[PDB]
């Protein structure tokens, strides 16, 4: 048969997919390989539109037939990375990559997927390297520019920061004119100056992403109770998560499904991920009324079944766009209600999500619109923390008067009221009260051992911890899966922090700050004259990159300090180091923001537009700090230099923060779930009543 | 941190 008709097939199939015409894309493939069976092109193509389809076995069969009829063909070589790298196999993927490239060093796609490994692998110069190379063979290229984009921003290379900027929102303005996926992901689009409009259209459009890979199941709509009858008057609730288990989302509500009143509730936790073995995946699994393990469900449709036969009322997505998300789930509504809760700061823009859980002051009413769905408040603040269950150590403190400072050399520990009881030239300062150890003999072997690096000594049968050994002593502890045993001594010592300074930190991944961040931050510093910033290595690489800016900004390179990461129960023992927080405008701490007033450190923070800008602020608010809470960069650099240069002030709101941790609502899981059983009754009742969602803000 | 998105290449027939 003549050669145009299986070229026209599959040219006419390229266009639809294009356009979005997945189904039709596919017709029009496998009519190709009717016509034309040893069709290479085909064959690939197919294989691509099927693994947009998730269907990623039968697209690695395609992929193989089109490479087995053109050994050479760099197209299909990289396409089947892409679809090994889903599938994570990144070894598969790379080995790929490398193939396609030696074939065609020129081929611009396989550089930039290349790149994507890297990226993934935390080699950032690589990456940047490959997304060059991909920009200089195809300069019209938006994923290699904008996800080198982040690559930067992770970096904090702000380079022509500005003219990125420009270009990164020129590009999602072309792609959602032109009806097509940006090629900014939703959970970063936070970070750029892109109007509210443009980030909820990025999250629709990532959403109907998974619109793709249900409607080849062909499945109907489910049918939804309308009572609570069939089961005993309980609200049956679902707890959809990737992150049962040794993740930031567990060591926040981990307490939540346990705590739950058995009396009108029933809880299921629907795990995406299986069982890394921590405590944090027994405490669930044990708390639950039902933990049903997803991970050994990997058709959607099927593990969407089983959520409907267990009948959830309501369905709770931790998730969002971040990893481990099955957000197909959703958009199968095996639920009649189905919310955001807590694990994906931003809206899903999607139609299959009815409520996001928020609160006042992260999500006032005026700006409902950067939400597709309905806002449903908690009444303080939707953030929640597990800190008073994992840290009870932090509750109290002791000092050693090396000379008082309450945040040099601190003592942390279960048996440290029991310690102290034996040492009879303890004095007690109040500013609850906090316990003086002076230049003593168990002083000086506290302050040798951690001068020596020793890992712990023994004073009276008492074990003392060098707080940078805990994996050393007990990695369960350092991780906060058990509560730590012995006595821990934590010092600025231990991290090169002066002793006769201000100590303002931020212990944020480094890709939250900006230019216009770093400005404020110089400001205060040029401030407060004994003063340091305390920043993490995350990444490592990022470090000459801020000193750079910072000099420029008329910093010297000591008043910035960096640590490594931490592990989980370090990380927050070690700001109580800290004077004050530094809270990120672009997008805000929010497990860190939790973790530092833990700490009892006051926390500085300008809330701005998004979700992701507000929480640290809607924290104060529930903690009652409102003084730290500035409406613009002025007000922000005032209250910290205040801070920093009126210690009588600075003592007050650090023992606000020290008292308020514990009697406020911020931490206390307990009311929390009241609160949220009260809202999730709500949400009931009004469906119950035959409405639509609404929004649910008294 | 969520996985990189990729670049399928679509390859035209001629
Ligand atoms: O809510 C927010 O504020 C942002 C959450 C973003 C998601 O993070 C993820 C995702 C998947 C798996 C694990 C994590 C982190 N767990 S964690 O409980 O948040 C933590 C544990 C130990 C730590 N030690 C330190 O010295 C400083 C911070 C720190 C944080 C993690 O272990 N990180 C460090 C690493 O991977 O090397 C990521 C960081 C977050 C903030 C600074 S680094």
């Amino acid at each position: 048969s003549c050669p145009t008709h299986a070229d026209s097939l599959n040219n006419l199939a390229n266009i639809k997919r294009e356009q979005g015409n997945i189904e039709e894309a596919v017709r029009l493939y496998r009519k190709a390989l009717e016509v034309f069976p040893e069709f290479a092109a085909a064959h690939s193509n197919l294989a691509s539109v099927l693994q947009q389809q998730g269907k990623l076995q039968e697209a690695l069969m395609h992929y193989k037939e089109a490479i087995r009829i053109s050994p050479t063909f760099a197209d299909a070589y990289s396409n089947m990375g892409n679809t090994l790298k889903e599938m994570q196999d990144v070894q598969g993927a790379l080995q790929c990559y490398t193939r396609a490239i030696q074939i065609n060093p020129a081929f611009a796609d396989a550089h930039s997927n290349l790149a994507s490994i890297h990226k993934d692998s935390g080699n950032i110069p690589e990456a940047i390297a490959s997304y060059r190379t991909a920009l200089k063979l195809k300069p019209d290229f938006p994923d290699a520019y904008c996800n080198l984009a982040h690559c930067l921003q992770i970096v904090c290379d702000w380079t022509d920061y500005d003219e990125r900027m420009k270009k990164l929102v020129s590009i999602v303005a072309d792609q959602l004119e032109k009806n097509r996926l940006p090629s900014v992901h939703p959970h970063h689009s936070m970070l750029y100056p892109l109007s509210h409009g443009f980030r909820k259209a990025i999250a629709e459009r990532h959403g109907n992403l998974c619109l793709d890979k249900i409607n080849v199941l062909h499945k109907p709509p489910y049918e939804h109770p309308k009572d609570l009858k069939l089961s005993d008057g309980r609200l049956r609730v679902g707890y959809v998560s990737s992150d049962f288990g040794n993740h930031p989302t567990s060591h926040l509500m981990q307490s939540i499904p346990g705590m739950h009143n058995p009396d009108k509730f029933e809880v299921f936790c629907y795990a995406l991920s299986p069982d890394d073995g921590t405590n944090f995946r027994v405490k669930v699994m044990a708390e639950a009324n039902h933990f049903i393990d997803l991970s050994q469900i990997p058709c959607n449709g099927k593990a969407a079944d089983r959520i409907h036969q267990d009948g959830i009322h309501i369905l709770v997505n931790m998730n969002g766009y971040t990893k481990g998300a099955r957000n197909e789930l959703f958009a199968l509504r095996p639920a009649p209600i189905q919310a955001m809760w807590l694990g994906y700061p931003g809206t899903s823009g999607a139609l299959f999500m009815d409520y996001i859980i928020t609160d006042q002051e992260t999500s006032p009413a005026e700006v409902a619109e950067q939400y597709s769905e309905k806002l449903a408040y908690m009444p303080h603040t939707f953030f929640i923390g597990d800190h008073a269950n994992m840290f009870p150590h932090l509750k109290k403190k002791a000092v050693i008067d090396f000379k008082i400072y309450d945040n040099r050399i601190v003592l942390n520990g279960i048996d440290l009221k029991a310690f102290l009881d034996s040492l009879p030239d303890v004095k007690i300062v109040k500013m609850l009260n906090m316990p003086v150890i002076p230049m003593n003999t168990i002083a000086e072997a506290v302050i040798e051992m951690i001068n020596r690096g020793q890992i712990q000594i023994t004073i009276n049968g008492f074990s003392i911890s060098n707080g940078l050994a805990t994996t050393q002593i007990n990695n369960k502890a350092a991780t906060g899966e058990e509560v730590p045993r012995t006595i821990i001594v934590t010092t600025r010592s231990q991290y090169g922090l002066p002793e006769d300074a201000i100590v303002y930190c931020n212990f944020n991944q480094l890709y939250k700050i900006d230019p216009s961040t770093l400005q404020m931050w110089a400001n205060i510093l040029k401030r407060v004259p004994n003063s340091v910033l305390w920043l993490l290595r995350f990444p490592a690489v990022g470090e000459p990159n801020i000193q750079q800016y910072a000099q420029n900004m008329g910093l010297p390179q000591n008043r910035i300090i960096f640590s490594p990461v931490a592990p989980k129960e370090e990380h927050v023992r070690r700001g109580q180091l800290a004077d004050v927080c530094l809270d990120t405008p672009l997008c805000n701490g929010h497990t860190t923001g939790m973790d530092v007033l833990w700490a009892g450190t006051p926390m500085v923070t300008m809330p701005g537009e998004t979700l992701a800008s507000r929480v640290a602020a809607s924290q104060l608010t529930c903690l009652g700090c409102l003084e730290l809470i500035a409406k613009n960069r002025q007000e922000y650099e005032d209250i910290a230099v205040k801070l920093g240069t009126d210690l009588e002030y600075l003592k007050k709101v650090r023992g606000k923060v020290w008292k308020q941790r514990i009697s406020s609502p911020l931490f206390n899981t307990k009311q929390y779930t009241m609160e949220l059983e009260r809202l999730y009754l709500q949400m009931w009742e009004h469906y119950a009543a035959g409405n639509k969602p609404d929004h649910m803000i008294k | 941190t969520h996985e990189t998105g990729t670049t399928n290449t679509a390859t035209t027939a001629t």
